[PDB]
């Protein structure tokens, strides 16, 4: 039961790592810089709900 | 956050795992000890290795990227530990694990040296990772699943459910890998190192806390 | 045990509709923009994640 | 994807539910009945719902922002059908059911009411229906649980599955309001429509075939 805020804590801080990354490209005025940025939180909050899933599958399933 | 503090991050969390697992183990008999000092090896060669990154060294440049050298190295050096760890538990054969412990360097190798290498030829490399880690699962899942079914149904119960979080999330690694810098780097460098921190951490320490909660359930 | 795939294959078409404004965004130019579709994507994944998570706790748990 | 595709996908997913539902329906008996009629009620309103907002009709415009009548309206006749099912469920006595949907009702409310509102004051609206969606959850998981654990393992094991996802998903929805046009406009108008039909498609149609497995179960 605890995993589960393990989970969704670790998701807001690489939510806000992700959004870091956002939020410097924009500082440039360069679109495909942010838009690079975006892609990879994109594709990583992706690949961290498989690993959160994984993990929950495991402990509790 | 910089890459720096994601390995510090990393350093730490690994730490908290090995003291973790060395105090637990104060507790355990003859058959038990070796479980809890593989324990200690996975989780504290993973701290050194991260402090190594965090101190700024084996930032390996190829090509337009960097490559983490102590990244795999660490993972050459550890995961054969958690392979044993979990023959141990399936109660393997000297001759099944000395396969399982092949397919799993074959892994390790190839994705290091795949790494390492600018060119396109860099992805046959990754392929041949790919194969070995499916004869890796195949062995997790079949032989040592079927081994693993002769024992106390608590040692059963704990090998079926490390053997799960060990397949499912050992198999996100080569996407990370095609994916991030070694790849098409469309994970950026730092999204990249803490997606990999975080599976680390989980196949490690998490790995080893849910060994931990079991064997105190067993012997008491 | 296919509730696993019904969440996986969701979280990659709510990414294609979430990478789809961060493109149309980025077409223009305006970093601002790009990062306004991004943020929303962030959001919207750390969202998706607790779903996902309510649902296969609710079935699973 | 634009908007009016993903509000055709929402009518379409839950044509998929009540069709099923009304098929499995045609094996139930005479207490049965009335929890595959209301199944049909909920997911067969929600379809007509989304068709409404699929054809553009009922984008309201507030502020600078568009807010859709059709989402408030099919909830609050959608929400206490949901609420009904469960009291069913629990075996809940006349005057605790009229509580329960009072409540429910002064959230679905306070919500579309909060939801028109331009000014700032929307979110004291949004706040009586958070207040009320507290004590909802309390019956939910408080008297209505315990009314539950009076009936037969298999209703009491149905409740409780389809209660979890009830409190935990429903709890989802008021941040979404926060964040979506209603409150601060962080999620694009297209990100809130889809995050409302996946969890409009959960809590309706993926409660139903819950309930749909577990009741094939029971009477066979
Ligand atoms: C503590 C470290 C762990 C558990 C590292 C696990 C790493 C892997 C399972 C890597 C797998 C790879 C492939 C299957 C293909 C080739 C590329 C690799 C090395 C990333
Ligand atoms: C089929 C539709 C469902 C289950 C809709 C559920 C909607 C809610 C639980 C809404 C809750 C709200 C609050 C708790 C606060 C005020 C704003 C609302 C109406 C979005
Ligand atoms: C909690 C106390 C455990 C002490 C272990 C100290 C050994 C550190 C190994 C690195
Ligand atoms: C700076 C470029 C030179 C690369 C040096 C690579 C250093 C490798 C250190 C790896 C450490 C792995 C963990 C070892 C634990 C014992
Ligand atoms: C790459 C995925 C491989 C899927 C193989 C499925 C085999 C099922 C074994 C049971
Ligand atoms: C790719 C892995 C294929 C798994 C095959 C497993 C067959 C053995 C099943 C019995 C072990 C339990
Ligand atoms: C193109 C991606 C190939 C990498 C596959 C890695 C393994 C996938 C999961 C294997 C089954 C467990
Ligand atoms: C699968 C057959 C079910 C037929 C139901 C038809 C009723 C449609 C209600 C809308
Ligand atoms: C175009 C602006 C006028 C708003 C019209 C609102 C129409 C409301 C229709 C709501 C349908 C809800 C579902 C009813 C099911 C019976
Ligand atoms: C807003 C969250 C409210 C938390 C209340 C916790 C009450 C615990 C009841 C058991
Ligand atoms: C906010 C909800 C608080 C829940 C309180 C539940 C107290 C009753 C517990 C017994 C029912 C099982
Ligand atoms: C500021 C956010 C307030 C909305 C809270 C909605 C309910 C949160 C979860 C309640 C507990 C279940």
């Amino acid at each position: 039961g605890a995993v589960f805020i393990f989970v969704g804590a670790l998701t807001v801080l690489f939510g806000a790592i992700a959004y870091g990354e956002v939020t410097a490209a924009a500082a440039t005025g360069d679109a495909a810089a942010v838009q690079e940025a975006a892609v990879s939180a994109i594709l990583g909050l992706i690949i961290l709900l498989g690993i959160n899933l994984g993990l929950v599958a495991a402990t509790l399933g | 956050v910089g890459l720096t503090t994601l390995f510090w991050l990393g350093a730490i969390g690994m730490l908290v795992g090995t003291l973790a697992f060395a105090w637990a183990g104060r507790d355990a008999g003859s058959g038990e000890r070796r479980y809890y000092v593989t324990l200690v090896g996975i989780s504290g060669i993973a701290a050194v290795a991260y402090v190594v990154m965090a101190l700024g060294v084996g930032w390996v440049p190829v090509a337009e990227r960097t490559v983490f050298a102590p990244r795999y190295i660490n993972w050459i050096l550890t995961t054969p530990l958690i392979v044993y760890f979990l023959g141990l538990l399936a109660g393997l054969d000297s001759r099944e694990f000395g396969i399982v412990i092949t397919l799993n360097t074959v892994v390790m190798l190839a994705g290091f040296a795949g790494a390492m290498v600018p060119g396109i030829e860099r992805y046959a490399l990754f392929g041949m990772g790919a194969v070995a880690f499916l004869g890796l699962v195949y062995y997790l899942v079949g032989p040592m699943t079927e081994s693993a079914s002769q024992r106390s149904s608590g040692i059963k119960s704990l090998y079926v459910r490390l053997r799960n979080l060990t397949v499912i999330l050992w198999a996100i690694y080569p996407f990370i890998w095609l994916l991030g810098p070694p790849g098409v780097a469309l994970l950026t460098p730092t999204v990249d190192v803490a997606l990999i921190v975080y599976l680390d951490l989980v196949t490690k320490v998490g790995f080893g806390f849910i060994a931990l909660d079991a064997a105190a359930t067993l012997r008491a």
